[PDB]
C-alpha cells in the first residue's frame, strides 16, 4: 500500500502569482522496464466532480490551460500554477495508479485579495412558520473578505449565544468573498415575549459593529 | 457526460446499488473506476471495471463488500456495496475512462450519487420564504431568501425563478442539528425589480419527491 502526502494543506495566494504544492509518495511510482511515473493530479472545485488534469507525472491532459505544469520522478513530484486565476480556487490532489490506487490528503487552494465589508440583511420570522408554532429569525452577511467574522445576536439587550445555527458558503469563484447565514431558532412563544432582535457583526474590515435589528411590534 | 443514480437513504446493515449510464458513447469502450468522498473529507478510490469482458478490481478496503457489474446493453455501469454501515454515507462518483482512443486519454466524471446511511426516516422540508422587514426598499439594492428546514437526508436544490435569477444569489451549506437538516438561501435583486416583479424560490428534495414553489410576497 502506498501513501501519499501533500504539502501545503492549503496557502492563499493573489491572482497572478505563481503557486507550487508537492506530493510525496512512500514508493517510488517509476516502472523501471517502462520509464513511466504512474502519478496523476487532480482538480476539484467546489460542489463539482474531481477532474483530470494531468496524468504520467507530466502530461496534460487536453482542454487544460499551459498554466498547470507537472514535474517529477520517482517519489517526488510537484503541480505548479503560472498565473493564479480566481477560477482556479478548488482542492488539488495526487494520486497514484501504480499499486491500486490512492489519493494524496490534498491541498486547499484559497484566493487573497482586497478587504471588503459584508452586507447585513436580518429577517422576522415567516406568518407561515409562526402558524406553525416555530420562529426562526435570519441573518445574512453576504460579499465579505476576509473570511474571519463575528456574529452575535441580541434579544432586547441580552445576548443569545445558544440555539444559533451558522454556516459559510466556500469561497466565491469570480469575486472571491465569502457569504455566511446566521439562523437562531426560537419557540412561538418565546418569539412573541420580546420586541427587539439584533444580529450584529465584527470584521477587521470595520472599528465598529454592524448591527441590523427590527421590532416585532411593526407590520 | 455521465448520468447517475439519485441521492439514496439506506439503513444500517442494507445494502445498495448505484448505477452510472450514458448515451453519449458506448460504455464498452471505457474503464469505470468508482470514487467516494465522505463529509469534510478527502477522495478514496474503489475499483475498477472493465465493461468489455467483466474483468474487475477492488481496493483491500472494499474487497468482498463491492460488487461491480455492467449492462452494455442499455449502456449502464453498477456498483453494490453490502453490508453498509454509517461510515460508508458519502457522494459517489463514477469516472469513466479511456486512452485506446485518441493522442489523449478520455476522462468523463458523473455528477456524483449522495448516499446516506442511517436509521432515520426521510423528512421532507418546510420552505419559508423570507421577506425583508418595513425597513428594506429606502436602498437600491433588495435581499430576500428562502428558509428550508428540517429535512432529511441531504440534499437538496435551490433555484430561483427556475434559474432566470443566478447572479446574487448565495446557497448555504446545510447544518445538521437535531438529527434534521435547515438550509437558506438568499438571493438580492434591485429594489426596483422587486416586489414590482414576481420573485419566486423553487426546492426539491430528491430523497422524498418534494417538490415546492415558494412565491416571496412582501410584509
Amino acid at each position: 500500500d502506498i501513501v501519499m502526502s501533500q504539502s501545503p494543506s492549503s496557502l492563499a495566494v493573489s491572482v497572478g502569482e505563481k503557486v507550487t504544492m508537492s506530493c510525496k509518495s512512500s514508493q517510488s511510482l517509476l516502472y523501471s522496464r517502462n520509464q513511466m511515473n504512474y502519478l496523476s493530479w487532480y482538480q476539484q472545485k467546489p460542489g463539482q466532480s474531481p477532474k483530470l488534469l494531468i496524468y504520467w507525472a507530466s502530461t496534460r491532459e487536453s482542454g487544460v490551460p499551459d498554466r498547470f505544469t507537472g514535474s517529477g520522478s520517482g517519489t517526488d513530484f510537484t503541480l505548479t500554477i503560472s498565473s493564479v486565476k480566481a477560477e482556479d480556487l478548488a482542492v488539488y490532489y495526487c494520486q497514484q495508479y501504480y499499486h491500486y490506487r490512492t489519493f494524496g490528503g490534498g491541498t486547499r487552494l484559497e484566493i487573497r485579495r482586497a478587504d471588503a465589508a459584508p452586507t447585513v440583511s436580518i429577517f422576522p420570522p415567516s406568518s407561515e412558520q409562526l402558524t406553525s408554532g416555530g420562529a426562526s429569525v435570519v441573518c445574512f452577511l453576504n460579499n465579505f473578505y476576509p473570511k474571519d467574522i463575528n456574529v452575535k445576536w441580541k434579544i432586547d439587550g441580552s445576548e443569545r449565544q445558544n440555539g444559533v445555527l451558522n454556516s459559510w458558503t466556500d469561497q466565491d469563484s469570480k469575486d472571491s468573498t465569502y457569504s455566511m447565514s446566521s439562523t437562531l431558532t426560537l419557540t412561538k412563544d418565546e418569539y412573541e415575549r420580546h420586541n427587539s432582535y439584533t444580529c450584529e457583526a465584527t470584521h477587521k474590515t470595520s472599528t465598529s459593529p454592524i448591527v441590523k435589528s427590527f421590532n416585532r411590534n411593526e407590520c | 457526460q455521465l448520468q447517475q443514480s439519485g441521492a439514496e437513504l439506506v439503513r444500517s446493515g442494507a445494502s445498495v446499488k448505484l448505477s452510472c449510464a450514458t448515451s453519449d458513447f458506448n460504455i464498452k469502450d471505457y474503464y469505470i473506476h468508482w470514487v467516494r468522498q465522505r463529509p469534510e473529507q478527502g477522495l478514496e478510490w474503489i475499483g475498477w471495471l472493465d465493461p468489455e469482458n467483466g474483468d474487475t478490481e477492488s481496493a483491500p478496503k472494499f474487497q468482498g463488500k463491492a460488487t461491480m457489474t455492467a449492462d452494455t446493453s442499455s449502456n449502464t455501469a453498477y456498483l453494490q456495496l453490502s453490508s453498509l454501515t454509517s461510515e460508508a454515507s458519502a457522494v459517489y462518483y463514477c469516472n469513466a475512462i479511456s486512452t485506446t482512443r485518441d493522442y489523449y486519454a478520455l476522462d468523463y466524471w458523473g455528477q456524483g450519487t449522495s448516499v446516506t446511511v442511517s436509521s432515520a426516516k426521510t423528512t421532507p422540508p418546510s420552505v419559508y420564504p423570507l421577506a425583508p422587514g418595513s425597513a428594506a426598499q429606502t436602498n437600491s439594492m433588495v435581499t430576500l431568501g428562502c428558509l428550508v428546514k428540517g429535512y432529511f437526508p441531504e440534499p437538496v436544490t435551490v433555484t430561483w425563478n427556475s434559474g432566470s435569477l443566478s447572479s446574487g444569489v448565495h446557497t448555504f451549506p446545510a447544518v445538521l442539528q437535531s438529527d434534521l437538516y435547515t438550509l437558506s438561501s438568499s438571493v438580492t435583486v434591485p429594489s426596483s425589480t422587486w416586489p414590482s416583479e414576481t420573485v419566486t424560490c423553487n426546492v426539491a428534495h430528491p430523497a422524498s419527491s418534494t417538490k415546492v414553489d415558494k412565491k416571496i410576497v412582501p410584509r
